[PDB]
RNA sequence: ACCAAAGCUAGCUCAACAUACUAAACAAAUACAAAAAUACACCAAAAUAAAAUAAAACAUUCACCUAACAUUAAAGUAUAGGAGAUAGAAAUUUUUAUCCUGACGCUAUAGAGAUAGUACCGUAAGGGAAAGAUGAAAGAAUAAAAUAAAAGUAAAAAAAAGCAAAGAUUACCCCUUCUACCUUUUGCAUAAUGGUUUAACCAGAAAAAAUCUAACAAAGAGAACUUUAGCUAGAUACCCCGAAACCAGACGAGCUACCCAUGAGCAGUUUAAAAGAACCAACUCAUCUAUGUGGCAAAAUAGUGAGAAGACUUGUAGGUAGAGGUGAAAAGCCUAACGAGCCUGGUGAUAGCUGGUUGUCCGAGAAAGAAUUUUAGUUCAACCUUAAAAAUACCCCAAAAACCCUAAAUUCCAAUGUAUUUUUAAGAGAUAGUCUAAAAAGGUACAGCUUUUUAGAAACGGAUACAACCUUGACUAGAGAGUAAAAUCUUAAUACUACCAUAGUAGGCCUAAAAGCAGCCAUCAAUUGAGAAAGCGUUAAAGCUCAACAAAUUCACCAACAUAAUCCCAAAAACUAAUAACAAACUCCUAGCCCAAUACCGGACUAAUCUAUUGAAACAUAGAAGCAAUAAUGUUAAUAUGAGUAACAAGAAGCCUUUCUC
RNA sequence: GUUUACCAAAAACAUCACCUCUAGCAUUACUAGUAUUAGAGGCAAUGCCUGCCCAGUGACACCAGUUUAACGGCCGCGGUAUUCUGACCGUGCAAAGGUAGCAUAAUCACUUGUUCUCCAAAUAAGGACUUGUAUGAAUGGCCACACGAGGGUUUUACUGUCUCUUACUUCCAAUCAGUGAAAUUAACCUUCCCGUGAAGAGGCGGGAAUAAAAAAAUAAGACGAGAAGACCCUAUGGAGCUUUAAUU
RNA sequence: UCGGAGUACAAAAAACCCUCCGAGUGAUUUUAAUCUAGACAAACCAGUCAAAAUAACCAUAACAUCACUUAUUGAUCCAAAAUUUUGAUCAACGGAACAAGUUACCCUAGGGAUAACAGCGCAAUCCUGUUCUAGAGUUCCUAUCGACAAUAGGGUUUACGACCUCGAUGUUGGAUCAGGACACCCAAAUGGUGCAACCGCUAUUAAAGGUUCGUUUGUUCAACGAUUAAAGUCCUACGUGAUCUGAGUUCAGACCGGAGCAAUCCAGGUCGGUUUCUAUCUAUUAUAAAUUUCUCCCAGUACGAAAGGACAAGAGAAAUGGGACCAACCUCACAAACGCGUCUCAGAGAUAAUUAAUGAUUUAAUCUUAACCUAAUUAACUCAUAAUAAAUCCAGCCCUAGAACAGGGCACA
RNA sequence: AGUAAGGUCAGCUAAAUAAGCUAUCGGGCCCAUACCCCGAAAAUGUUGGUUAUACCCUUCCCGUACUACCA
């Protein structure tokens, strides 16, 4: 016959993990890229528009599981809350920046 | 090449009939 | 020993100088149909060049391409361009005369086409060759000297067997071992392409950025420019053959289509007929068949046919010319090829397409991701080569990477093992893939099938033969040695035989009839022993047999599956001792010059020419190029094979030229 | 009568006839003519006929409009007389809805339609039946005389066409004498079978056969020789023809 | 062209004319600024995020939101608008500023990279055999058949793949000559039967020989007439065009119907239409030892209620095929050749299925991949037998011998 | 096979404002029937989705239509 199935044909986006754990990255790269949240930002991680996480501190990349607990104004996932069971709490993946860079340090710039 | 599984007994490879000669099964004796 | 071989002149090429540029010969005849002494005339003319090509198509555009007055610079700058391809000035600057001119140009397939625009092929425009060799004297031809070396033959035919050879061997064969060579492909002995063989001739060319060497250096360069180590100079570079076509100008209607002039043919026979009537010759066309097919003939011969007083055949001569002529339209004919002639010029037209591409040796060495009138090609990325700089590259433990279920396993990373990797500067090729194992998809859970991902391979050994499977780190020499993959695969299977039967009772029900034996229901009971029945049978009964008596005691689940076409296919073998033996490009042993390859890239040497200096029985160091041919249905010339084969011709006798036969 | 000189001589073209169209006129065609003339075309004598349609296109008028012997066109759905058929009726669209005639034809397919005659036997031939839903009226329909190196069928007569080949002559042929060519050719010391293999082996593998040469024959193979396949596809390769392609 | 899910199971990437959903924009106001560290992604062009800093406003205020949110889009040049800015189903969506048909009148460069014919691969389709019995067969599975299903093999058909050939592997049917297979049509032997006999149905074994002549069609096929012991199936480049045929397909001409405004097109029909080769090599160029039908007879017997009606054995005559010959007839104008005419044509061994005797494993029985002996029994095949037979005159002439070369005669002829 | 394409009252048409004509049903006119006049009833093939429906899309079903070519 004739085919039916049309515009098939896409791309892949690369979405993925781009740095390990130990991997030493300074402010502003790109930690990782996703559709949906697979990897939830943590301390020193930002978020982009687009869902993406990105270093605010140079430092050592680390992941860690920890608990979720979602903000209020976010009707969906306070809802989701809601309906737990009292044994339970959610577990969620983090991404974490451990600095290593000092903010700074004083140094004698004049003796009067 | 045919697919993995088939109709007519798949001919293995040559390395691969060896090794299903020497791990027979010998009853005691 | 024939055929052949050798020679160095003829002359030519590119300049320079230079008079200033249609030669030589013109007695007579020369534009009547040229080379024919002699009669009232006409005579003459101009209209931009177009296109093949480039823009990967093609419409605007496309250098030189008729007419510039040059050189050093301004400058490949200003500008002009489907602003794409490419095209491209000027203002303003520079330039000292005459002699010193000859040759790192050729030597008879070269150099002009040339001994010559002559032979010869074309009606015409036009195309256009091959061809020379003695010596001082050939007024030394019983003449002399020289290589006797190409293919092809002769001297001298051949004796089983094989890509014609190698290993050898006392010995030519006999033995053993080897699937011609290039091109083109995933892969060719292939029955895919090309070559009969020999000689001669025939195909890589450019210097912006770069690397190597050198001069001078914050400056370099013999003006005009470039400059934050640069500038100047040298060296290192990019082919040949081929279309159908397109445009312009010439020459062709002596063949043929049609027409205008001027002529010439149609006998007999039949009819008041010279009626596009009738029979049949000359004459003109060419229906059918057979010979012929490099033929007698680039369209014919033999037989047979149609018209044959007309819209008919035919001679001479003239007219219409390619964007056209002509046509009782067949897209016919216009000089043996006309969906539009031929010749020359534009022209070395242009081809992503096919074929070809000439010495030795050595180093490293790539199968495809992305766009594309693009998938027969290019330009990037990856990979790779040459040179250079720098520090980290591979392997990589623990930790770490998602939410319903989910395998093999990847990513990332210290140690460790090992030398690799990155960056910078120059680059081309490749971008048409085949199978095996593994995870999937389409299909018939078909293909030597097709589309992706991971991995492997493309032995001269093994699987008899064999691109993909297995053994293998591809050097040279040896008449040494150890080993690896590996050589005939299993079963071809099933005997089951004694003896013996009687009670209630046609159990109830059911049905035409149901007596163990359609069905329903129940399944008790005599006898030591025997089921209200396991099978067969009867319309229903009867009857046979199997369970239970006794007798008696090898063992007894299961395992059976047709055939193809030229002629079956090593020969053969059940026991003398086997973790044997024989067996490679692997690995030891003795010496070394100390490890394979297609496209592309790198390096070292070198045959033969000329020139600058050496050399002086034929070379050395350098500088230059028409610098190397087993392959283009290659060019010219010469040789073979087919083959002494296909095919060709003269009537007889005699007294020789006269009589006979047709 | 004419045509594809060199594979088609015909059913093609031409042709008398009929019809449409354009032109009122002078020194080189038409024409030394003047609408009973002359050109641009169609269709094919004669005979009987040539039906309906200017909506579209074209032409004319160049305005309304007029023209089909100009290019071209010339219909569905549903119901209805016991059954069948459908005179008739409802409804819709059109510029009109295929009229006369002929017909399984040279006429898509169904197709060897059905039937009769011809034959011992008929996918042939002739005569009828006939929606041919794709026949059809000057892109002409239909009928007939004569004619035809056109195409098909039948009867009669003849015969080597054939059942079934044979005899004898001439040109070829083979031997002798003379002259002496061509396509072709990688090298060949040039076998058969099965198997293998770029999938059809004289050459590889496993086996067989095997003194060497000459002359005369038959054509299975050498994917025989001949023409850089005419079929097919590809090429940002050509050309001829047509127009409602683009530019002009 | 762009996005999402699976193929792509766990970092990324990853294809098909693969399987399923979408997008070529709306709604709303929070109308979303300037400037810069560092990165993801990637051939390129493009796409994405983003701290700090400045301005805006709670006076130390930057993510427009929702619809699977992911896609909702277009490069230069060029054109228009104020200079801020905008412009394409350029959808062939990395986009030529603007361009369709047909060629069977075709041309050129190439491709077996790519089709038609043939081989090969594969077995969907096709063919052949077996396993399994529900049932058909009055009762009765398997005399003859056998649904739903199982399994093995053949390579004939139409397909599928595109692997060898497009600097050519010539293509349907006939004519000639046939080579081979057995899944056998006839001829021979045999088992079973719903087999009395006759005529049949079915199965096993056997390939030496044989398998007709005509009307229509180009036909293979098929229908029909007549006959035969039977008019087999299939392979061989669906054998065979360097042997022939060209009616059909399959060029250029021409009509009819249809499609197209046309040029032209139609696995739609009709009429016409060049079939080349001198053989280099390989291969090859005569032994025989028959086969079938019909008649008569057995016999109107066997067998059957009757109707019907045999086999074996015996005898004879023809036909085809192999190999020969002219007395006659006939072809016949040579003394010969020739058919339409005449002549001749064979014994033994040996077997397959199947049938029977003796007999053990199993003291019965049982034809025995149990032994010994022995019997009835297809065709091939093998052989008896028959043909061939002398080594070494050969110039010349003749010949019923012959292409050449050879061979037989030449004493009485 | 593929593609194209349609279904609406009993029937045929136009619109989606489901209308018009006819048929069918009831009544009147006539001696009766028909004509004629008057009144009433009647449907979007099918499934799902189209803010909600309909003209649309989708599924199911019937039937219609073109093409099937070069060797
Ligand atoms: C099929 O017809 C084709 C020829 C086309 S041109 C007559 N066959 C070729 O072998
Ligand atoms: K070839
Ligand atoms: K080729
Ligand atoms: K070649
Ligand atoms: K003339
Ligand atoms: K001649
Ligand atoms: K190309
Ligand atoms: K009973
Ligand atoms: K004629
Ligand atoms: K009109
Ligand atoms: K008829
Ligand atoms: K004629
Ligand atoms: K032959
Ligand atoms: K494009
Ligand atoms: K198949
Ligand atoms: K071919
Ligand atoms: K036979
Ligand atoms: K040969
Ligand atoms: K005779
Ligand atoms: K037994
Ligand atoms: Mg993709
Ligand atoms: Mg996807
Ligand atoms: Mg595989
Ligand atoms: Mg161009
Ligand atoms: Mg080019
Ligand atoms: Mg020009
Ligand atoms: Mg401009
Ligand atoms: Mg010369
Ligand atoms: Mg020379
Ligand atoms: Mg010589
Ligand atoms: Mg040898
Ligand atoms: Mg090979
Ligand atoms: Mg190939
Ligand atoms: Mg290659
Ligand atoms: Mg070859
Ligand atoms: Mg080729
Ligand atoms: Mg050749
Ligand atoms: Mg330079
Ligand atoms: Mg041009
Ligand atoms: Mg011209
Ligand atoms: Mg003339
Ligand atoms: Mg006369
Ligand atoms: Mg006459
Ligand atoms: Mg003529
Ligand atoms: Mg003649
Ligand atoms: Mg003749
Ligand atoms: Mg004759
Ligand atoms: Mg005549
Ligand atoms: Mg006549
Ligand atoms: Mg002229
Ligand atoms: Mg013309
Ligand atoms: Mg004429
Ligand atoms: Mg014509
Ligand atoms: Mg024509
Ligand atoms: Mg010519
Ligand atoms: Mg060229
Ligand atoms: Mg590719
Ligand atoms: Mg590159
Ligand atoms: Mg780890
Ligand atoms: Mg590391
Ligand atoms: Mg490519
Ligand atoms: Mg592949
Ligand atoms: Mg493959
Ligand atoms: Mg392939
Ligand atoms: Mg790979
Ligand atoms: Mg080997
Ligand atoms: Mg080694
Ligand atoms: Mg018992
Ligand atoms: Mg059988
Ligand atoms: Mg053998
Ligand atoms: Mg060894
Ligand atoms: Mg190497
Ligand atoms: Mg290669
Ligand atoms: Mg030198
Ligand atoms: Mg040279
Ligand atoms: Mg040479
Ligand atoms: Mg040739
Ligand atoms: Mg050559
Ligand atoms: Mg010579
Ligand atoms: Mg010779
Ligand atoms: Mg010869
Ligand atoms: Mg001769
Ligand atoms: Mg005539
Ligand atoms: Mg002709
Ligand atoms: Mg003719
Ligand atoms: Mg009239
Ligand atoms: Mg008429
Ligand atoms: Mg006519
Ligand atoms: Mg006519
Ligand atoms: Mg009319
Ligand atoms: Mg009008
Ligand atoms: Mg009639
Ligand atoms: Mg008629
Ligand atoms: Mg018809
Ligand atoms: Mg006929
Ligand atoms: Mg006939
Ligand atoms: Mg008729
Ligand atoms: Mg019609
Ligand atoms: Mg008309
Ligand atoms: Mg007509
Ligand atoms: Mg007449
Ligand atoms: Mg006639
Ligand atoms: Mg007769
Ligand atoms: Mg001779
Ligand atoms: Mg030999
Ligand atoms: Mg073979
Ligand atoms: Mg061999
Ligand atoms: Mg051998
Ligand atoms: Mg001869
Ligand atoms: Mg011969
Ligand atoms: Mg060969
Ligand atoms: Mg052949
Ligand atoms: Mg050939
Ligand atoms: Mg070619
Ligand atoms: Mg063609
Ligand atoms: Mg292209
Ligand atoms: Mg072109
Ligand atoms: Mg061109
Ligand atoms: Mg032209
Ligand atoms: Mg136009
Ligand atoms: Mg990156
Ligand atoms: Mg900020
Ligand atoms: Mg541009
Ligand atoms: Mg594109
Ligand atoms: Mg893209
Ligand atoms: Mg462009
Ligand atoms: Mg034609
Ligand atoms: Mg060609
Ligand atoms: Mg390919
Ligand atoms: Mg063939
Ligand atoms: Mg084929
Ligand atoms: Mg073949
Ligand atoms: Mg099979
Ligand atoms: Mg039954
Ligand atoms: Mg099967
Ligand atoms: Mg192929
Ligand atoms: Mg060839
Ligand atoms: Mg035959
Ligand atoms: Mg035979
Ligand atoms: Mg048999
Ligand atoms: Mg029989
Ligand atoms: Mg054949
Ligand atoms: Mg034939
Ligand atoms: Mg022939
Ligand atoms: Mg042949
Ligand atoms: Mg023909
Ligand atoms: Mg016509
Ligand atoms: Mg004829
Ligand atoms: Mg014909
Ligand atoms: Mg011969
Ligand atoms: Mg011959
Ligand atoms: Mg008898
Ligand atoms: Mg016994
Ligand atoms: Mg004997
Ligand atoms: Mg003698």
């Amino acid at each position: 016959g004739s085919s039916k199935n049309l515009g098939g044909k896409s791309p892949g986006k690369r979405f993925g993990i781009k740095k390990m754990e130990g991997h030493y990255v300074h402010a502003g790269n790109i930690l990782a890229t996703q559709r949906h949240f697979r990897w939830h930002p943590g301390a020193h991680v930002g978020l982009g528009k687009n869902k993406c996480l990105y270093a605010l501190e140079e430092g050592v990349v680390r992941y860690t599981k920890e608990v979720y607990v979602p903000n209020p104004s976010n009707s969906e996932a306070v809802d989701l809350v809601t309906r737990l069971p009292q044994g339970a709490v959610l577990y969620k993946t983090f991404v974490h920046v451990v600095p290593a860079k000092p903010e700074g340090t004083f140094k004698l710039v004049a003796m009067l | 090449g045919s697919k993995a599984v088939t109709r007519h007994r798949r001919v293995m490879h040559f390395e691969r009939q060896k090794l299903m000669a020497v791990t027979e099964y010998i009853p005691p004796k």
